[PDB]
């Protein structure tokens, strides 16, 4: 019943230092190391470093010396890692884990991301046939979900009455502002004879928006 | 340092399948101590990764007997001896003989299935959009597989690269297919420049690109 609980998700400026911390339970802190990953989407996972609690030492990987610092208070037995000077480069999620003759036990992640953005609604556009195209026997509708902060947003397509048919394409980081799309396909007897909707909800700004899906010229 | 090359990066399997996972590190993994720390850990979407097996061949408590490893020298080996469902998600190895600690760069074990073409689907940017002075233009390439696809922006018949938002969903619990969304990002004023959009999808389904196009003259 080993287990590493670490703290809660930050939202960073740039040039910030962030602390993350890793309360250790069920074993004897100082027997075992505490392990710190950087798990970054495109990248796979990169190796900070690691401490033994009460020992004094420390292995960093080199190019983390100087922005990654391990502390480890066998008092509390909480590891702690500060990274200074963030970055976009530092938005990920990182991880502590036991470490001594395997990474045996890993803590639930931290996810850091870092940005100069207000909370911002997302801008809702309708993605729908036109330019004169004869649409098939089904037909495929979107809404793109532009330019938010801070994560999570919930697409759903008239209610959530489809059997999907949708597709939610997971949101992407990019100058400090997400991103995500949300596709559905329905027969073409359905749209645009009836209404098809898509309701964005951003919890974080207290905000729901609904298009409804018409076509963008002639069809 | 000590790179870790895992192979395949893809493992598509049906259920019941045996399935077997290649890591080869960059060099000897035998400690000055006598033992040799090369490890296999499980990651599930949105989970922590989980160790399967510590020191080459011993299986962690309370992973499935189906598991085992073994090898030496530069090459090791993950067995799973029939593929169940627990089992689908990223396989990778870490190395803890040298510093710094280094990953494999993972395999994704996957259900097998027959290809599928993408459903092709461009848009231009939304009128809703146009009036703010952004010009996104968006591509679905639904229901495809294997998920390996490469996608192509062409702005009068002219390669772009720059702008570019690529974003996939893991594979469908009924379909076994991918989907993914591209959106190409230019100015009113850049987009206003040109004609011809295209966007071009390159899978193993076919030889040459399934292409999708508009002219802005005509949306
Ligand atoms: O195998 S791991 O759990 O990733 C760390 C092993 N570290 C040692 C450090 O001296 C071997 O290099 C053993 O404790």
């Amino acid at each position: 019943r080993v287990q590493l609980l670490e703290s809660g998700a930050e939202l960073m400026k740039p040039g910030a230092s962030v602390q993350i911390s890793c309360k250790a339970t069920g074993y004897t802190f100082s027997f075992y190391w505490i392990e710190w990953v950087k798990e970054r989407p495109g990248h796979g996972l990169e190796w900070i470093g690691e401490i033994l609690p009460g020992s004094g030492r420390t292995n960093y990987r080199e190019k983390f010396k100087g922005k990654a610092t391990f502390t480890a208070d066998t008092s509390s037995n909480t590891a702690y890692m500060q990274l200074s000077s963030l970055t976009s480069e530092d938005s990920a999620v990182y991880y502590c884990t036991r470490g001594y003759s395997s990474m045996d036990y890993w803590g639930q992640g931290t996810s850091v991301t870092v940005s100069a953005a207000k909370t911002t609604p997302p801008s809702v556009y309708p993605l729908a046939p036109g330019c004169g195209d004869t649409t098939g026997s089904s037909v495929t509708l979107g809404c793109l979900v532009k330019g938010y902060f801070p994560e999570s947003v919930t697409v759903t397509w008239n209610s959530g009455s489809l059997s999907s048919s949708v597709h939610t394409f997971p949101a992407l980081l990019q100058s400090g502002l997400y991103t995500m799309s949300s596709s559905v396909t329905v027969p073409s007897s359905t749209w645009p004879s009836q209404t098809v909707t898509c309701s964005v909800a951003h919890p974080a700004s207290s905000t729901t928006v609904d298009k409804k899906l018409e076509p963008s010229g002639p069809i | 340092e000590l790179v870790m090359t895992q192979s395949p990066l893809s493992l598509p399997v049906s259920l019941g399948d045996q399935a077997s996972i290649s890591c080869r590190p960059s060099q000897s993994l035998v400690h000055s101590n006598g033992n040799t720390y090369l490890h296999w850990y499980l990651q599930k979407p949105g989970q922590s990764p989980k160790l399967l097996i510590y020191r080459v061949s011993n299986r962690f408590s309370g992973v499935p007997d189906r598991f085992s490893g073994s090898g030496s020298g530069t090459a090791f080996t993950l067995k799973i001896s029939r593929v169940e469902a627990e089992d689908l998600g990223v396989y990778f190895c870490s190395q803890g003989t040298h510093v710094p600690y280094t990953f494999g760069g993972g395999t994704k074990l996957e259900l097998k299935r027959a290809d599928a073409a993408p459903t092709v689907s461009i848009f231009p940017p939304s009128s809703e959009q146009l009036t703010s002075g952004g010009a996104s233009v968006v591509c679905f390439l639904n229901n495809f597989y294997p998920k390996d696809i490469n996608v192509k922006w062409k702005i009068d018949g002219s390669e772009r690269q720059n702008g570019v938002l690529n974003s996939w969903t893991d594979q469908d619990s009924k379909d076994s297919t991918y989907s993914m969304s591209s959106t190409l990002t230019l100015t009113k004023d850049e987009y206003e420049r040109h004609n011809s959009y295209t966007c071009e999808a390159t899978h193993k389904t076919s030889t040459s690109p399934i292409v999708k196009s508009f002219n802005r003259n005509e949306c």
